[PDB]
């Protein structure tokens, strides 16, 4: 259950992270820093010498559409009873049967494919992490060397 | 719930037996004093702990002695 | 001013020893 | 004109026009009802009108002290809280109508408490019947009196406008 | 209304919160705790004793990272007699802008080292900020040896 | 992200959200039944 | 919690609990453990750890505080 | 005549049949709030509540919170709305926890007329006792209020601040 | 005016039992008396007696036992107090045997009597771990 | 008027023996309960009505005293903090957050339009502190307008919160001076006992000069 | 004062008496024990003696503040 629903968030998040990396090519994905008169002094990072370093307006914009989609979450979470599939697993409920090293080869809309895809996509994310950690360059870039430029152009 | 111990310096007085607010002890036949009666602890699942009876012994270290012990909706005397 | 890296495999270990610590507390019985 | 309660000493049974005589008791029931209502409106509406000539604190002074000016000087968004207030005190009183051993004016339902009645129950309901019809004659006097005259109550009373 | 005092029956059959309060107030107590033996009492004694001493020298790690990081070690070096040490940095959301300027040292709000840690760690011979992680570091890998 | 976000990321998730978590493990624990 | 004693306390709670248990739109919510008083153990103990915090806490802020705004 | 008697001619329980406990207003108008209106499933009792307690808590945190503005401000709108929003899944987070250690019914006032006809010789507290028979007592019935609680609060909310804006701009 | 008609006169009070009293277990004193004697009530205030059978209802053994020992002082002495669990599961409780605790009655064992004084008590030491 | 300390003695040292003499009046009426209250001549009548319902009494006493120590108190503290964390706008002041005392400031006005309007026989106010010209008498302030801001607000809210906090130990221990759901049979130890014992989860100063005692510390307070 | 109260409102009448008891034991030893019985204070009596305490130096603290302020200025 936890795999399929980690899974889930993964490939959705590669989705985000396209759609993130597309926003900061494009001209989008506001410019500048949160206004520490408007929001108080949270949203203050540092003071080098009497400025004050904010919290990039753009990192607020992505979390609060991150927020949109966690709130969704945290819904469909305390709204057990009317969802498809569930969070958690119930009092007498078994955990599916783990698929194996190699889950059965059945395409189209099965949980099989959901299963292979997930776990696809979470190995995408170790191996992006674990690529930009080792080289030493940002998330963005790491992706937009492994897509040859088609996303930072 | 709490217990409730009775010893031999019992003289039979009755009086622990009249100060117990919730029927814990009662007077039982003996052979060991003059008024040819013991207290005895049968229902000590209705004690309260309030100690009246030791309070009431006339002995010179007591005879009934009361040990706080678990605690029961009959023992914290709650009404609720 | 200690780095990125320093500081990211610090809070790694630190995870590690977390995991040591819920075992340890975990077989100490509930 | 029954054995109801609000029967006083100079009209007893006070039906000259014999609208009792003939309605059923359903029909006096809603008369009571109807009689009690107005006569409790008609209270709140006399005690405001003399309390707001001569004090009128809320809407920092303004709302000019003779009434039937201040109803045109309400912001009027006051006045939609005020009926939705009233509709959901009647729908109340609705719900409060199917309740079983409900009587016609009853609305704290002391039906509940009081079996066999005394002369002094009777008697104060008597006096708050009394009391509203007084209120309904004042304050349908006091509307009258001001539309022809324009001055309030303690105004035209002030001047002697008799 | 049960199975939080493992260690006592007679608590968990408590219909009160008397239970709960009990509970916390007597769970070092293991002498008294029910199915006891000596022989668990010294393993567990022993047990605690080993995650104590992991918390100390996580705290002593904490300390140590919060020094480099946020502190100002090495400038205090340069001018021990007019640099005020501090110990971690401050994020409160609920202060003022006042509240800000007032606690603001260097770069971020901050309080000063109480402590003496400087001072000791000056003495044993640290000059660097790479010097107090070292000691943060090993100080958690000590922490995993004891857990 | 820099060092300096580390505050912002981390007090208000400790000091809120492992006080949530942490609250509903510990209620839920002590109301247990046998 | 030093000077008054339990109860005081206990017929408090139990006042409460008859004003919770009698109360409409929250009859629908009760506990699971009956709220008692604390302990006469237990409250020599909290009043314990209250006077020895407030002691430490208002000492420490003191000294401290003394010490800086006087000695620069 | 007397207004105070004993509660359902029962001089030992402790309560009292006051002009407030057992009016005809007091019947009328708790049976018309959602806890207790008849014809209502548990979810849609938690709707409701949740719609109606929404409503009336972005109301101080709008306009008493830490970002307040004389004048109508978005960031204040936002800073309320998000406020009551989160105390809502804290009151949601409440109603679950409670719920899960509360009940363990999932169909009532059946398993009460069971257990008082078939016998109920088991650990008890489940088939026998069994306090209550509304639906919200059950864990099923309070898991649904729940929901409904959270999705109401969100929805309702909302309402609020939409109605906020429109009266602060419009006004 | 009353459920029943053996209940003392009383006006009810919000001392009474409560939501323990309907799924744990409740209390009831009767006794007969010979005249409608007024009364306090161990919860509230005063009550008047029936000149005949008289049955109260408590949420606690000790309240039945605090009205029992006002009825002593009326020269009423018949009291007897049992326990209701949640269903009629009806248990006599004070005169256990018939006879008042206080009195000796033949049939009565020894209930914790400890064969010494409290100077004959075995030291804590030698019992830990048991 | 000009003699300060003489004034600021007789206020207080009036105000002192009103308290003693209140809470010795509550004593008493715990005393009258435990000893000379006689069940059968107080039949249905006040005094037998508020015992049957002494829990709801205290109960909401209870709720009020908790309203009112939760405002006051935590205005004062949330004043506290707000200016110790540097938002001087976010105080309950006159500057800030405003509680004007409107009630008072109206009773105020009535009073120093009282003469010639409502006193028509008056010649001035009964008290310059509601309202008029200030007073002096060789160059020292006699009385003056007593002017009420945000500030007199929070301590008037303080007295009443106190005052009630008094009245609840005093009246919880004249109405459960003779029983209780803990020792039903509290009026067989007597007005002045310690306790019933370490059962009940322990029976401390139940007795009703136990309330006299706390009342008597919380009347300390108030005063 | 208001200090020495503290002692009897927080304490309680076991220890005092335990401790009289090795007083007691003292006396005894040098031939001086009273034949009234050292006692220590009843419990409603320790709790009558530290709230009498307690206000004494409470008030008293209070007068002289206000007479040595409001005398000085
Ligand atoms: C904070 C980060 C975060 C983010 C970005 C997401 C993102 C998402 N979650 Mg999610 N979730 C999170 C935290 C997060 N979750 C946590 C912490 C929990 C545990 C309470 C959940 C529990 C959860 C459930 C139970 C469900 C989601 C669902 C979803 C998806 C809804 C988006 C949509 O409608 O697509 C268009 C999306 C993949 C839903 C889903 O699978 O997609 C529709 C869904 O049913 N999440
Ligand atoms: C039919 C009744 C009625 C109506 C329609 C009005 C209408 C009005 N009054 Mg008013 N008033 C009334 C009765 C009424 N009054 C009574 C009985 C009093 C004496 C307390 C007052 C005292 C009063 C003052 C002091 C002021 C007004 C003012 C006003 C005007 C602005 C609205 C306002 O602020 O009200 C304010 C109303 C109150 C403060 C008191 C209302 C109390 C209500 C009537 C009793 C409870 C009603 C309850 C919800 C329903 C009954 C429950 C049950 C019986 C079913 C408006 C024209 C203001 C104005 O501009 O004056 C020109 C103003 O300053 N009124
Ligand atoms: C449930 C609580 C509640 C809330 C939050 C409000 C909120 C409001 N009422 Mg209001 N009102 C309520 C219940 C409530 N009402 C009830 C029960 C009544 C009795 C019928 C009224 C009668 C009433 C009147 C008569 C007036 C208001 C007005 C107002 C507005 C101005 C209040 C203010 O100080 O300015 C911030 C504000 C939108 C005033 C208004 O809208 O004028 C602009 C106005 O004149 N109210
Ligand atoms: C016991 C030692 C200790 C203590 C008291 C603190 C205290 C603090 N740290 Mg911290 N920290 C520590 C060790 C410690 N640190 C270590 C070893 C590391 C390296 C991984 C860090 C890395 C770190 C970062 C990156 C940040 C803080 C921050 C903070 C502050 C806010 C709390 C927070 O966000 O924690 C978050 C802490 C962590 C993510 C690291 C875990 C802390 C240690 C390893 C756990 C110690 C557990 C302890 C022994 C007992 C746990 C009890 C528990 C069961 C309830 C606070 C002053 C924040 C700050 O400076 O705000 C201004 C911040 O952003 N800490
Ligand atoms: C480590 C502990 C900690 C932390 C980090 C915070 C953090 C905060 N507190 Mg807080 N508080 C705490 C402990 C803490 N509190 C304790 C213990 C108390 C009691 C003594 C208080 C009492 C307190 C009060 C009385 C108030 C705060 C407020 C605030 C906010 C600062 C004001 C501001 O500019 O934000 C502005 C806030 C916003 C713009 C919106 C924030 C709303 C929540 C916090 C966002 C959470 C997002 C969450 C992930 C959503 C989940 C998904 C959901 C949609 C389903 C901030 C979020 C103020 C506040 O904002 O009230 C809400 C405020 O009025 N606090
Ligand atoms: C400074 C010490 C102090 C404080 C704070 C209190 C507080 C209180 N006493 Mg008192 N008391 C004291 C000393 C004190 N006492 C002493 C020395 C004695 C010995 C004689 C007594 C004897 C005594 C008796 C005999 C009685 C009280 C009662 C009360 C309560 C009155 C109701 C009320 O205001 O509750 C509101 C609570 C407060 C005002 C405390 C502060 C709360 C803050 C300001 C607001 C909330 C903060 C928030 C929840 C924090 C959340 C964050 C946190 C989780 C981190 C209140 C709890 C009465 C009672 O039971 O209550 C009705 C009562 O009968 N007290
Ligand atoms: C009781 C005392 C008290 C009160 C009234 C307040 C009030 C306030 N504090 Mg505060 N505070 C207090 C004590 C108090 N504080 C204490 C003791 C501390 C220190 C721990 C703080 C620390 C603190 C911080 C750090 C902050 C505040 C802030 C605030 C403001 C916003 C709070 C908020 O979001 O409201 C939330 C309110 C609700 C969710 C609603 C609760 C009240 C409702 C209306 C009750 C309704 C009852 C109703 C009438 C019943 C009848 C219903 C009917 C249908 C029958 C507000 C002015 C914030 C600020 O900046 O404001 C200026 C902020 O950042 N406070
Ligand atoms: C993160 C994105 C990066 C992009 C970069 C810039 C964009 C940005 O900044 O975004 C943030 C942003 C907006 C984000 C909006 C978002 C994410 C909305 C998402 C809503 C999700 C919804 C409805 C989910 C519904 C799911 C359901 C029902 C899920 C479900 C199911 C189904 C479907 C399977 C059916 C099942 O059926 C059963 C059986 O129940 C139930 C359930 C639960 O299983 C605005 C940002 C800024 O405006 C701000 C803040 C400031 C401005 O000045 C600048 C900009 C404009 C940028
Ligand atoms: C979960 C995971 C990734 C999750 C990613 C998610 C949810 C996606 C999130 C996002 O979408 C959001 C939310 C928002 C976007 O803006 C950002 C992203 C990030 C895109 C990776 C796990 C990755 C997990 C990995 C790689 C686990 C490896 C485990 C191994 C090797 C275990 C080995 C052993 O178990 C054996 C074999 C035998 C045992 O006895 C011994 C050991 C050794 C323990
Ligand atoms: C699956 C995936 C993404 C799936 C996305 C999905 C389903 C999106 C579905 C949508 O509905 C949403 C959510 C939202 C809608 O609006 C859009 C659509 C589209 C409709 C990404 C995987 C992404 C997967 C990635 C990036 C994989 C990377 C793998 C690497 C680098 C492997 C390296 C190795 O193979 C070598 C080289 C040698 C080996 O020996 C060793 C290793 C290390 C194993
Ligand atoms: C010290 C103490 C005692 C022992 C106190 C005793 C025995 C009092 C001894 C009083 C002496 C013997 C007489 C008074 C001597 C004073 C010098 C006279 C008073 C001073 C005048 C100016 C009034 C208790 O008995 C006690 C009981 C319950 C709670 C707390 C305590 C408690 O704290």
């Amino acid at each position: 259950k936890a795999e399929r629903w980690n899974g889930r968030h993964a490939m959705f998040g590669w989705i985000v992270l396209l759609a993130t990396g597309y926003a900061q090519a494009h001209g989008l994905l506001p410019e500048g820093g949160m206004d520490a008169k408007e929001w108080g002094t949270w949203v203050i990072v540092s003071t080098t010498n009497g400025e004050q370093v904010t919290i990039p307006a753009a990192r607020a914009a992505i979390a609060i559409g991150h927020l949109h989609f966690g709130a969704v979450g945290v819904f469909a979470a305390y709204s057990k009873n009317s969802v498809k599939d569930r969070l958690l697993l119930e009092p007498g409920e078994k955990d599916e049967a783990p698929a194996g090293l190699f889950p059965a080869l059945r395409p189209g809309l099965t949980k099989e494919a959901e299963m292979l895809n997930g776990r696809v996509a979470m190995l995408g994310l170790v191996a992006l992490v674990a690529v930009s950690a080792a080289t030493g360059q940002d998330i963005l870039s790491v992706i937009d060397q492994g897509l040859g430029g088609l996303l930072l152009k | 719930s709490h217990t409730v111990k009775i010893y031999d310096t019992c003289i039979g007085c009755t009086q622990c037996v009249r100060a117990c607010p919730t029927d814990v002890l009662e007077m039982v036949p003996w052979d060991g004093c003059k008024a040819g009666q013991i207290a005895s602890a049968p229902r000590t699942e209705d004690c309260v702990g309030c100690k009246r009876c030791e309070t009431a012994c006339p002995t010179d270290f007591l005879s009934v002695r009361v040990y706080l012990g678990g605690e029961t909706t009959r023992s914290l005397g709650l009404a609720y | 001013m200690i780095y990125d890296s320093q500081v990211y495999i610090a809070l790694v270990i630190a995870v590690v020893a977390s995991v040591l610590a819920i075992r340890l507390g975990a077989t100490l019985y509930n | 004109l029954d054995g109801m309660i609000g029967s006083s000493a100079p009209f007893k049974n006070f039906d000259p026009l014999g609208f009792a005589a003939k309605a059923d008791q359903k029909t006096l029931n809603k008369y009571r009802e109807s009689e009690l209502k107005h006569g409790r409106v008609a209270m709140l509406a006399v005690l405001g009108w003399i309390v707001q000539e001569f004090w009128h604190p809320l809407y920092d002074g303004k709302l000019s002290s003779n009434p039937l000016k201040a109803l045109t000087e309400v912001p009027l968004i006051g006045w939609a809280q005020i009926f939705v207030a009233i509709n959901v005190i009647e729908y109340l009183q609705n719900k409060i109508k199917e309740l079983p051993g409900y009587r016609p004016g009853d609305y704290l339902g002391t039906w509940e408490w009081v079996e066999q009645s005394d002369e002094g129950w009777d008697s104060y309901q008597t006096k708050e019947l009394n009391n509203g019809r007084l209120a309904m004659v004042a304050i349908a006097g006091l509307i009258v009196q001001d539309l022809i005259t324009g001055q309030a109550a303690l105004e035209q009373i002030t001047a002697g406008n008799t | 209304v049960y199975k939080f005092p493992k260690f006592s029956k007679a608590l968990a059959e408590d219909p009160s919160t008397r239970r709960i309060w009990y509970g916390i107030a007597t769970a070092h107590d293991f002498e008294s705790h029910d199915a006891m033996t000596e022989s668990k009492l010294y393993q567990k004694i022993f047990a605690s004793h080993f995650g104590h001493i992991a918390i100390i020298f996580l705290w002593t790690a904490g300390n140590l990272f919060h020094v480099a990081w946020q502190g100002n070690f090495e400038a205090w070096i340069l001018n021990p007699l007019k640099v005020r040490p501090i110990a971690h940095a401050i994020w409160d959301p609920h202060f003022g802008q006042a509240a800000y300027k007032a606690f603001l040292k260097t770069s971020s709000p901050a309080n000063l080292a109480l402590s003496g840690v400087y001072e000791w760690w000056y003495t044993i011979g640290m000059r660097t900020n790479n010097d107090l992680y070292q000691g943060s570091f090993f100080l958690i890998l000590l922490s995993s040896l004891l857990l | 992200m820099s060092l300096d976000l580390l505050p912002s990321f981390f007090v208000p998730l400790v000091g809120l959200v492992l006080p949530l978590f942490s609250i509903i493990g510990l209620f839920l624990y002590i109301e247990k039944e046998n | 919690f030093l000077i008054s004693w339990r109860g005081y306390w206990q017929e408090l709670i139990e006042t409460i609990v008859w004003a919770h248990e009698r109360t409409p739109l929250a009859n629908l919510v009760r506990w699971k453990d009956k709220p008692v008083a604390l302990s006469i153990v237990q409250a020599r103990l909290v009043g314990l750890a209250h006077f020895t915090i407030g002691y430490v806490l208002t000492y420490a802020a003191f000294v401290i505080a003394s010490t800086i705004g006087k000695l620069g | 005549v007397s207004f105070i008697k004993p509660y359902r001619q029962d001089p030992f329980v402790g309560h009292l049949a006051t002009p407030i406990t057992t009016s005809a207003f007091t019947r009328a108008y708790l049976k018309v709030l959602p806890a207790y209106r008849p014809g209502l499933t548990p979810l849609s009792r938690g709707a409701e509540i949740g719609f109606t307690h929404g409503y009336f808590l972005i109301g101080p945190f709008y306009t008493y919170g830490p970002l307040r503005s004389v004048e109508f401000s978005l960031t204040s709108l936002a800073a309320g709305l998000l406020a009551a929003i989160t105390l809502l899944l804290i009151l949601t987070v409440g109603l679950s926890i409670y719920g899960q250690v509360t009940y363990d019914v999932y169909d009532n006032a059946l398993i009460v007329k069971l257990v008082r006809q078939m016998v109920g010789s088991e650990r008890t507290q489940d088939l026998p006792q069994i306090k209550g028979t509304s639906e919200l007592d059950t864990v099923l019935g309070w898991q649904k209020f729940s929901e409904g609680f959270f999705s109401g609060g969100l929805i309702g909310s909302i309402v609020a601040a939409v109605g906020i804006a429109l009266y602060s701009t419009y006004l | 005016k009353l459920k029943q008609s053996d209940f003392p006169k009383f006006e009810g009070s919000t001392g009474g039992w409560l939501s323990a009293a309907k799924n744990e277990e409740k209390y009831v004193i009767i006794w007969t008396s010979k005249d409608a004697s007024l009364f306090e009530m161990p919860t509230g205030g005063t009550a008047k007696m029936n000149a005949g059978n008289n049955v109260a209802y408590f949420a606690r053994k000790e309240q039945c036992l605090a009205l029992g020992s006002q009825l002593r002082g009326f020269k009423i002495t018949n009291y007897k107090i049992f326990r209701i669990y949640p269903p009629l599961d009806i248990t006599l409780l004070h005169p256990f045997d018939g006879v008042f605790p206080e009195k000796v009655n033949q049939g009565r064992s020894p209930v914790g009597k400890r064969d010494a004084s409290i100077g004959g008590n075995p030291n804590p030491a030698s019992l830990k771990f048991q | 008027a000009i003699d300060y300390p003489t004034q600021l003695s007789l206020f207080t040292h009036h105000v002192w023996i009103g308290g003693f003499c209140i809470v010795g009046g509550a004593a008493h009426g715990a005393i009258f309960f435990v000893r000379d209250y006689n069940a059968a001549n107080n039949y249905n009548n006040l005094i037998d009505r508020v015992i049957r319902h002494r829990d709801a009494i205290i109960s909401h006493l209870n709720w009020v005293c908790i309203f009112l120590g939760c405002h006051s108190f935590g205005l004062y503290v949330h004043n506290d903090t707000m200016r110790a964390l540097g938002r001087s706008q976010d105080l309950f002041s006159d500057n800030a957050i405003a509680l004007k005392p409107i009630f008072a400031q109206f009773i105020q006005n009535l009073h120093t339009l009282a003469p010639g309007s409502t006193a028509p026989n008056a010649l001035t106010t009964v008290s310059y502190a509601f309202g008029g010209d200030v007073i002096s008498v060789g160059s020292k302030i006699a009385m003056m307008p007593i002017s009420l801001g945000t500030a007199d607000f929070l301590v008037h809210h303080i007295h009443a919160f106190t005052i009630h906090v008094t009245v609840l130990i005093l009246l919880k221990g004249v109405l459960y001076s003779r029983n209780s759901r803990l020792i039903p049979d509290k009026a067989n130890l007597g007005f002045r006992f310690p306790c019933d014992g370490p059962g009940r989860g322990g029976t401390c100063q139940v007795s009703a000069w136990d309330h006299v005692f706390l009342g008597l510390f919380w009347m300390y307070n108030s005063i | 004062i208001w200090a020495f109260s503290l002692m009897f409102l927080f304490s309680g009448r076991g220890y005092w008496q335990e401790l009289i008891e090795s007083i007691v034991w003292a006396h005894n030893k040098l031939k001086v024990a009273p034949s009234i019985q050292p006692r220590a204070l009843s419990i409603t009596q320790g709790r009558a003696v530290g709230v009498a305490h307690y206000l004494l130096g409470g008030i008293g603290t209070t007068w002289a503040f206000f007479l040595a302020r409001i005398i000085s200025v």
